[PDB]
RNA sequence: CGGGGAAUCAGGGUUCGAUUCCGGAGAGGGAGCCUGAGAAACGGCUACCACAUCCAAGGAAGGCAGCAGGCGCGCAAAUUACCCACUCCCGACCCGGGGAGGUAGUGACGAAAAAUAACAAUACAGGACUCUUUCGAGGCCCUGUAAUUGGAAUGAGUCCACUUUAAAUCCUUUAACGAGGAUCCAUUGGAGGGCAAGUCUGGUGCCAGCAGCCGCGGUAAUUCCAGCUCCAAUAGCGUAUAUUAAAGUUGCUGCAGUUAAAAAGCUCGUAGUUGGAUCUCUCUCGGCCGAAGCGUUUACUUUGAAAAAAUUAGAGUGUUCAAAGCAGGCCGCCUGGAUACCGCAGCUAGGAAUAAUGGAAUAGGACCGCGGUUCUAUUUUGUUGGUUUUCGGAACUGAGGCCAUGAUUAAGAGGGACGGCCGGGGGCAUUCGUAUUGCGCCGCUAGAGGUGAAAUUCUUGGACCGGCGCAAGACGGACCAGAGCGAAAGCAUUUGCCAAGAAUGUUUUCAUUAAUCAAGAACGAAAGUCGGAGGUUCGAAGACGAUCAGAUACCGUCGUAGUUCCGACCAUAAACGAUGCCGACCGGCGAUGCGGCGGCGUUAUUCCCAUGACCCGCCGGGCAGCUUCCGGGAAACCAAAGUCUUUGGGUUCCGGGGGGAGUAUGGUUGCAAAGCUGAAACUUAAAGGAAUUGACGGAAGGGCACCACCAGG
RNA sequence: ACGGUCGAACUUGACUAUCUAGAGGAAGUAAAAGUCGGGUUUCCGUAGGUGAACCUGCGGAAGGAUCAUUAACGG
């Protein structure tokens, strides 16, 4: 079993700290290989440039295309993919965009229907996709 | 990366780059 | 090998009240666990018993009255100060009303209110209830 | 169990509750120390002059008997070995072992047991350092052993 | 950068702390200085390095990680405002100065308070009290729909003035104006489940899209896009990310390791951790007390004094309440501005259980007196020079008396002895047995081999078969068991030699010498690799023969490495009980193996006495079994996988969803093969473990039928 | 000005680490309906067969579905 004496502090305190680098997110937050992958560098958000449009083909039990596009992230020249959510949001965007994307939700995890898509867009040269959807505000180019 | 000073030279190199990209464009 | 002879006699007391027995026959014997039993005997819990006393270590039969549930030991026996023997006897005992931590002090071999009583501290040895 | 078998059994001696000396040995404290001075000028082990004691004359525990135990004994006469009786058992076992490893070489299973009285043979040996018994700058050698016998 | 501290939190904990208080460091980077009490100072100097300003081209001048401000960077952060009035600081100084600091501007970081309307009368509508058999009848409240009315109260704003202040602004105080729903109009998300609230209507039709997850959408969509309605919070509400609790999914409290992820092949062993009983204050100096030693020293526990403020907790106090603040209250007085907590280490004084440690066993041991040797007394030899004053104090010593003189007992801990045994335990030599193969001779025959059939192959030069022999290497069957031995891998012909070993027996000896073990070390099936020997059988590779729409695994003949021995390597197995070791307790029963004990009897042709073989019991350690509602468990099951939320006997290894992957790289070992150690990016909503039914069987048995057959029309 | 001291930094080779242009090679992807077309119970470790899988050899496991017989042995 487990060492209980009075003099096995630091037995328990380094089988601790070696157990605790099997913890999967453990060890996500404390190697430092997962933040120099990420793409966003440890930023809640990133602004980057529309390189190109993708229509990302949904996994196999649904049948639908997501609408998608290929961005270049100023600050390090890192390539990623960004779903664009709402319907008719896409015809929005423009190729050689200035865009702010943010995560989706899953902290590096991709979700539901579409492989391999991290990130959505937030906003489109400097106004936000959900008031051009709304139609609150014009976009400028 | 590794190697502090070394990444603390990179951050500098690229700083340099940026900073002489952006004094080409101003001056114009 | 045998350690802690204390944890052996109260695991063989707790073994035995369970099964329902009437007298337990434990070896070897000791002070500590003389001193046990007694303060366990004063408080009606446990009943009289005989230290027979071979030129070893002795043995001991306890008498058994059925109103035990649980008796234990602490192993290691950690310092209790006065500040944390609440906390000792929140985690230990099943109730405010009953159960017992037995400790060790300079004043002798206690239960917890009789620690508080003398205002003293010391190491823990058990707890039944 | 054992220190270095597979094996707990419980065959030992029980020494009975009666301390006293049985009515019946009319042996004084002296006569018994005589026969012991006498037994270890013959040469003999103490657990061997506590048999032949026990066997013949009748002494059932010579501590009972005189007061103190045979080593204790001849050891304030002047009749104790230097080395002890378990060590020299243990270290004579060993040479056995070397000898006929030397004889055989393929034997695998006295290796094995040859370390095993090697590990015995230390931990004597640390036993009786710390109780000064021994010097401590003495140590066991694998090839100057046989001359300690 | 470190602390004070912060978020979260049952308890334990996790995480944050660039950031106004304390300490440190540095002014683009390094380096060297002058002045000075104080600097290796940068709103001082001198260089070099990197930048960069004005040039008349010789020269000159730089340092915002001060305040504003700008560029750049980015997801990410404010005015080139006013004042030294407050707080303080500097100076020769009541006077001057301060982008310290204060005041405004920007400010949905965050925190506190708090509007968006209330009421009355009527028309319906409920629920009550009284009277009525009931229906009903009323004077009692309540509720909204009010496509019904009605005046009253207002703050938002507009804006005189006072107050505030250095001058203002704001707040407060106040004239005047300022409210009927088309206003002075509240949003952000959602409505299948989790998770509160629509199977509404229209549109779309696996599209567009929604959807953290499960899922929805392929023509009745409760999920998309809208309308209506409804739900939650509300001047706020979404989303991304870091973190905390949920997570007893890092487990000290408090997890797991038979079958789900998981115990090393096995043993030894150092460090580490843990470790069986046992033992109930005084002699000298000073006024019954103070000083001097303590007492083996600790660990522990209680107390005391030190631990900055702020923050936390908390006392008082109507900031109009509150968050705050340290103020305030009463007719000049009365007052407050507490207190607690503040690890660990360091002091300090009591307690002595628990846990370490010690004091006498070559007795150069305690307590007393009896003497010597050497070094010394700082005063009594009025003043002295003195050889001597005496006395008293330290260390080496010789006997003596004295102590109840001095050794806890002997662990259902361990080591070592001794005893009679016991075993496929190991090593070496030796003995035997058959079978197979090869060979020789003799006999008689045309086949023999192999297959489901064949074929390849051998063969009248005489195969196969039968007999007599010889040799070679292999292997030790049946006896052989849920029997035994060994640390495991493993171990079976006779005899001899060699050293080991368990168990049992002992009124033997030692007396804690122990358990588990990082580092390190021996052994480790088979296969495989080096050297030598030998090759009977078998036999990976390989060569043939068969077999088929497409066969290249199966099958048969031959056969190389190997399989065997010796000496070197390798260190792997479903190396299994898929179950660490040591110790304790909790039901029962009789078989077996070894040892011991007690026995009435049968047998060694009745045995003359013990001894062997049986028979009946008992004890100890074993290999196992049966039985049980002991208790556990997801269960199958398990006397351990039990004595676990009533959770702590000691200790080693080791797991943290499935894959990538035991892979890459590095290190190390190896001749090599490979062994040991061992990731990440990326991908995934599962993978798994136990049980429970039985569509469907190309699974098997039966029965029935001229809408089935047989014999026929 | 000689000398000493502290010492920035400069030059030359090695060890490197980073930034930044590249002829070429090997690829994959979107565009061409263009041309031709039976065996296995389940495994483990090692070795060979073309790398893996798979098969075979050697040694191991069950994590694989036990029916029937078994009291005499004395003359």
């Amino acid at each position: 079993g487990k060492c209980r004496g009075l003099r096995t502090a630091r037995k328990l305190r380094s089988h601790r700290r070696d157990q605790k680098w099997h913890d999967k997110q453990y060890k996500k937050a404390h190697l430092g290989t997962a933040l120099k992958a990420n793409p966003f560098g440890g930023a809640s958000h990133a602004k980057g440039i529309v390189l190109e449009k993708v229509g990302v083909e949904a996994k196999q039990p649904n049948s639908a295309i997501r609408k998608c596009v290929r961005v270049q992230l100023i600050k390090n020249g890192k390539k990623i993919t960004a779903f664009v959510p709402n319907d008719g949001c896409l015809n929005f965007i423009e190729e050689n965009d200035e865009v702010l994307v943010a995560g989706f939700g899953r902290k590096g995890h991709a979700v539901g229907d579409i492989p391999g898509v991290r990130f959505k867009v937030v906003k489109v040269a400097n106004v936000s996709l959900l008031a051009l959807y709304k139609g609150k505000k014009e976009r400028p180019r | 990366e590794l190697s502090r000073v070394d990444q603390r030279h990179r951050a500098s190199q690229l700083r340099k780059q940026k900073k002489e990209a952006v004094l080409a464009e101003k001056r114009q | 090998v045998r350690m802690n002879v204390l944890a052996d006699a109260l695991k063989s007391i707790n073994n035995a009240e369970k099964r329902g027995k009437r007298q337990v026959l434990i070896r070897p014997c000791s002070k500590v666990i003389v001193r046990f039993l007694t303060v366990m005997m004063k408080h009606g819990y446990i009943g009289e018993f005989e230290i027979i006393d071979d030129h070893r270590a002795g043995k001991i039969v306890v008498n058994l009255t059925g109103r035990l549930n649980k008796c234990g030991v602490i192993s290691p026996r950690f310092d209790v100060q006065l500040k944390d023997l609440e906390k000792w006897q929140n985690n230990l005992l099943p109730s405010r009303q009953f159960g017992f931590i037995v400790l060790t002090t300079s004043a002798g071999i206690m239960d917890h209110e009789e620690a508080r009583r003398k205002h003293t501290g010391g190491k823990i040895l058990g707890f039944f209830f | 169990g054992r220190m270095h078998a597979p094996g707990k059994g419980l065959s030992q001696s029980a020494l009975p509750y009666r301390r006293s000396v049985p009515t019946w040995l009319k042996l004084t404290s002296d006569d018994v120390k005589e026969q012991i001075y006498k037994l270890a000028k013959k040469g003999l082990t103490p657990s061997q002059i506590g048999v032949i004691l026990r066997d013949s004359h009748g002494v059932a525990q010579v501590r009972f008997v005189t007061g103190n135990k045979i080593l204790r004994i001849l050891k304030s006469k002047g009749l104790a070995p230097d080395l002890p009786e378990d060590l020299y058992h243990l270290i004579k076992k060993a040479v056995a072992v070397r000898k006929h490893l030397e004889r055989n070489r393929k034997d695998k299973d006295a290796k094995f047991r040859l370390i095993l009285i090697e590990s015995r043979i230390h931990r004597l040996a640390r036993y009786y350092k710390t109780k000064r018994v021994l010097p401590p700058n003495w140590k066991y050698e694998s090839s100057t052993a046989s001359a300690l016998v």
